[PDB]
């Protein structure tokens, strides 16, 4: 007795997404010492998976970026990176917002040209 | 009239596609 | 010697999408014997290299998933996911809709929730 | 270190996409030696890593692809694409256009149905 | 008026933003 059912299915309607909601959200702590500066940047909703490269962009907003500080880190599975990178005190003179980016590449590049930014 | 609505769906797929690329990028 | 050329080219304007169509379609079967239920949902017209998890939600029109059905595999070129899958009837007992979900990884996991779906 | 600092993120008001930009081009050049046909065509502005099939269409715009006269190639990273390719001049005696398209593979089917276009 | 042809191309623009990341991604 193969009791069999067949059931031809709908093609439904609400389609909505299921996982981590891009919403970017984090803090930053520079933290000097004997002139050298350690930056730790722990964002969280951001891409699940996706490079976020970040820099010391300089005052001037555009401005140069002081590339001597790119911190480079790739997302998990929620979307959690932890920017974290060594640059002397004197080379970060003069810079005025730490722009956080998108990397197209692990070798850095600037996909995106801001998805968040702190005052420093 | 009522296409604020739309708007928002545009601002939502405007993220959405950059999304998308930068999680199957990384 | 031999006669060249040297058009400049031109952007084409309606650059139409090609390649298979996203029209989603399937035929379920229900097959049940002695105390176990073998499944075979049959999709086609689906996304061409997608994973497709699909399970028995029970009332509740979103509600709990008797996860223990879930059946995840790949939607070959053209979408033609064909899943398949045994669970004993004891645990399927109170599930009133097998929904079909897109998924992130081959280790189940949600992405869409509920691409098609039919009742029983 | 001895100086510390914490800083909240805030997600500016506008992130910009950096890199190439889609600005297809192009500059073909036939060179119809003893029954023979070679074809150069270099597109500049194209997508970062894209496939870029491209074949010589009959009249009947729109018309049948000469698929003996198929030219793949991959675009760099900034859209930079060179399609060769040598087809007898016997076979394509009734071409009237040159499309190029985008692929879906290495030696396949297409994915667009035309991106640019040359008239000949 | 006649935004209701923009309003379909918003939805299949939204189709096809996850028909291409769910491709990607398999």
């Amino acid at each position: 007795g193969p009791t069999e059912g067949t059931y031809t299915l709908a093609p439904q309607a609400v389609v909505k997404p299921a996982g981590p909601v891009y919403a970017p959200a984090g803090t930053a702590k520079i933290s000097e010492t004997l002139g050298v500066t350690r930056t730790t940047i722990t964002l969280t909703g951001m891409a699940p998976y996706a490079i976020y490269v970040a820099h010391y962009h300089k005052m001037g907003s555009d401005g140069p970026a002081i590339m001597e500080s790119r911190m480079i880190a790739q997302a998990s599975a929620d979307g959690k990176v932890t920017l974290t990178g060594i640059v002397p005190t004197a080379l970060i003179r003069d810079a005025a917002y730490i722009n956080v980016h998108h990397g197209r590449d692990f070798s850095g590049a600037l996909a995106d040209s801001g998805v968040i930014c702190t005052p420093i | 009239s009522d296409f604020d609505a739309l708007g928002g769906r545009v601002t939502t797929v405007e993220t959405r596609v950059e999304t998308v690329n930068n999680s199957l990028t990384g």
